[PDB]
């Protein structure tokens, strides 16, 4: 099912999931003449970015952190979380995350995605039932990575996460 | 550390090989149209010497008899273990239960692990299975608690192909049935086998097949391994339906390596991985001579 | 305008409706699978009375007999006219002559099927005015009225390409073999002729593929249908003889025992009333 996302530090952008990705943007326009997409009676919305590089998604989850301001995490339906970026800004503090490949020892299907509060850096993961495998994983974000920081729930089936705030 | 018996009632059949084209119609709608049945425990299994059907009731309503097709005389049932690897499971369920000379029926799964055993010898496994696990029962989608009433050498043979395991998305499937239905139906028609293992237990899909037949399905759409790690079979033959899997599971269980048990009417199967195979004709050869 | 003889030969089955299921290993075989069968004339058709196989020779083979199948006694062959007029001009003239001819229509083209015993009538009244050439190794070389039925029904013309078949095989093995058990008539067609795929079926089927994928009118137009009643096995001419007066475009399929037309939606209100007159 297509889901929406509201950015975390920004006011006028969101994006839509439902086959592919989408940056909008806020444009309140009321007294003038629209352009678009007829959000109400005094708003609009402008396309300023697309991505359609990924098939079969599962989740995504905001980065809740200053710099690169538009990574997104998209769960993939073989197993594997891959980080994407949807903006346009080029070489920033770091540009070497732009796309990972977390991949877990066996392939199932992703169901959630979370992201610590206090610290930013960890990416809960939550995968379907096997025989040999553990269903909770905790990542670090600094193919490419096979080895996660907590590995729980030994042969079990995780339906939602939540990082407890306290 | 908790036993758990299913509701699943199931039965186990024998189908000769040139006999499949009557049987196809049923074969096919139970695998890719579950709308249209009742049936929740079907599983399949290919052998050169026959096919295997284990499926409960309500599918075996939809069998129409006749000579190609064989019926065994019991009600098998269904039990799980939840917390714990094979060796744990083997050691700590197969041999007790082979010492009072009761037959036990193992089927593995991508997922978990089944065990099959007799209807009328359900008092015995509570008796014997009383002080390690705590044994629940499943009736109406619940665990009521089962408190603990006072009741008071065949030859060695191992092919030399390789075996992939893996799972399939359960959407996908209509993707993939016409190739499936070539592997099933129309390829059929010493030193290497063919087997092919198909189960649909409680909406999930495990698929056993070897590396021959693995080219022909399109790659992403196959959910396996990421290392690419193959199986190697190991088999022992006998009489059709003590048991089979004792005197493959007992031997090996002296070790700990994770074997995919799967029984069927006269073979006795399992699986290793790949790299382990020079002890498991260490140990078993060894222990055909003494 | 030149008349060619295929090479085709076609044994016309009825099939029983409480047997099917003992031949859909070889129906499946041959309707799916290309590399497995050959195959290059198969033609299937669903009516309440029994289902309608014509196939070729190197298919027969595949069926086996049982107490559910009758099979013609006789051998037909394969017409194909290439260069309303079609009536007009293979099908009165034959029928004033006495000799039986069935009918077959795809999306690309008409098919004329008449018997092998009878080479020498229909091709020595027909070539006055045809040019008469027959196909070896290839290459072409030179040498009691019943009433009238009008079911309520809609339907829709077809055509698919032949590599997206298994993206919808489960959704037609559903219709044929699971989907079964003064109106509402049940009728299905499919025909896979030199590797082509013609299809009619009614609207309310049809929702469920994925309507981009098959390929149609781009209008949305829909037929209707005319049916005439039939005991033996010349009944197609009742309806083309009468009809091809009124100059009206129509759509023949022939069964066992009955014979069909397609008129389009816009003009049933005539090919009625066409009927009535006489």
């Amino acid at each position: 099912k297509p889901d929406i996302l509201w950015a975390p530090h920004h006011v006028d952008r969101f994006v839509v999931c439902d086959s592919e990705l989408s940056l909008y943007h806020v444009e309140s326009t009321v007294n003038s003449e629209l352009k678009s997409l007829r959000l109400s009676e005094d708003s609009a919305a402008t396309l300023l970015s697309i991505n359609s590089d990924t098939p079969y998604m599962k989740c995504v989850a905001w980065y809740l952190n200053y710099d690169p301001e538009c990574l997104l995490a998209v769960g993939q339906a073989n197993g594997r979380v891959v980080l994407t970026s949807l903006g346009q800004d080029h070489n920033s503090k770091f540009k070497d995350l732009i796309g990972k490949e977390f991949v877990p020892k066996h392939a199932r299907q992703c169901n959630t995605l979370a992201w610590n509060p206090l610290d930013s850096n960890w990416l809960a993961a939550g995968l379907d039932k096997h025989r040999a495998d553990f269903s909770v994983l905790i990542w670090d974000i600094c193919l490419l990575v096979t080895k996660p920081l907590y590995e729980l729930g030994q042969n079990d089936a995780c339906l939602s996460l939540c990082w407890l705030p306290r | 550390m908790e036993l758990h018996i299913l509701e699943h009632r199931v039965r186990v059949l024998s189908v000769a090989r040139p006999g499949l084209w009557l049987y196809t119609h049923p074969l096919i709608k139970l695998l890719f149209l579950p709308r249209r049945s009742r049936c929740k425990f079907f599983s399949l299994t290919e052998t050169p010497e026959d096919y295997t059907l284990m499926v409960d009731e309500e599918g075996f309503k939809e069998l129409p008899p006749s000579e190609f097709l064989q019926v065994a005389e019991a009600t098998w049932l269904v039990l799980n273990v939840s917390s714990a690897g094979v060796t744990k499971i083997a050691r700590s369920v197969i041999a007790p239960l082979a010492e009072h000379h009761v037959s036990v029926l193992m089927l593995s799964t991508y997922q978990t692990d089944f065990i099959l055993v007799r209807e009328q010898d359900l008092s015995v496994v509570i008796h014997t299975l009383a002080q390690e696990f705590d044994i629940y029962r499943e009736v109406g989608g619940e665990p009521v608690p089962v408190t603990r009433d006072d009741s008071s050498v065949h030859p060695i043979q191992s092919p030399q192909n390789r075996f992939c395991v893996l799972t399939l998305d359960p959407e996908t499937l209509p993707a993939i049935a016409t190739t499936l239905i070539d592997v099933l139906f129309y390829s059929h028609s010493p030193s290497s086998i063919t087997f092919f293992a198909f189960s649909l237990i409680e909406g999930y899909i495990s698929i056993v097949m070897d590396a021959e037949t693995q080219k022909k399905f399109p790659s992403d759409l196959l959910l396996t391994s990421s290392s690419g790690e193959l199986w190697r079979m190991v088999r022992i033959g006998g009489q059709p339906l003590c048991g089979i899997v004792a005197q493959i599971a007992g031997p090996l269980a002296a070790a700990d390596i994770s074997a995919y048990y799967i029984s069927t009417f006269n073979f006795a199967h399992a699986l290793v991985p790949e790299d382990g195979i020079g002890s498991v004709i260490e140990v078993l050869q060894r222990r055909q001579e003494g």
